[PDB]
């Protein structure tokens, strides 16, 4: 199948017509997407078929072909780009600043941009263009508007 | 059966649209890996 690096959509036939479920990301020959977008499912490219590897329910993170393979980290300071991926829409780049999710455990990169749910698992990006994280997981706000983590996996 | 299609390079575009807030939020993680305001 196509194992080029770069960023994909999840699409699947289920429902009607052909609908995007998510996005995902494939560097070093692994695919990176949200663990809620395909629910650990098998994905097909061309004939190629991608068997999950890894997964978290609780980090909501899954790979495929192997281990996670992302591990840049925002540095606390810096815009980044969400490399957004809406269903039947051009990827577009969206610089922004991060806040914060505080929790009991520690302080995540948080971005606040609305896109429709079949953009989970769009990147973001350092300006040196590494992968920091997924958007797609976190939380809605009074406003009714809604903000993600950067959530970020392990290398091994 | 879900499927992927590639859609673009991953690269830092220069003169992308700048919007978006930077709101501190305090919120609790669950086991189900839902996250939840903490007010
Ligand atoms: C935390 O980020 C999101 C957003 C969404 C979809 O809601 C949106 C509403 N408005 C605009 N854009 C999106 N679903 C999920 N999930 C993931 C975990 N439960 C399964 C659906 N997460």
């Amino acid at each position: 199948g196509e194992t080029t690096d770069g960023v994909y959509r999840v699409m699947t036939r289920r429902l009607l017509g052909s609908t995007q479920v998510g996005v995902g990301v494939m560097q070093e020959g692994v695919f990176h997407t949200m663990w809620h977008v395909t629910k650990g499912a098998a994905l097909r490219s061309g004939e190629g078929r991608l068997d999950p590897y890894w997964g978290d329910v609780k980090q909501d993170l899954v790979s495929y072909c192997g281990p996670w393979k992302l591990d840049a980290a925002w540095d606390g300071l810096s815009e980044v780009q969400l490399l957004a991926v809406p269903p039947g829409e051009r990827a577009k780049n969206i610089q922004t600043l991060p806040g914060i999710f505080k929790t009991k455990d520690g302080d995540i990169g948080a971005v606040a941009l609305d896109y429709p749910a079949g953009t989970s698992g769009s990147p973001i990006l350092d300006k040196c263009g590494r992968v920091i994280g997924l958007y797609g997981n976190g939380v809605v706000i009074k406003n009714g508007s809604y903000v993600s983590a950067i959530t970020q996996g392990k290398r091994e | 059966d879900m499927y992927i299609e590639r859609a673009g390079d991953i690269t830092w575009e220069k003169d992308a649209e700048v919007t978006g807030n930077s709101p501190r939020l305090d919120v609790a993680l669950d086991e189900s890996g839902d996250f939840s305001l903490v007010e």
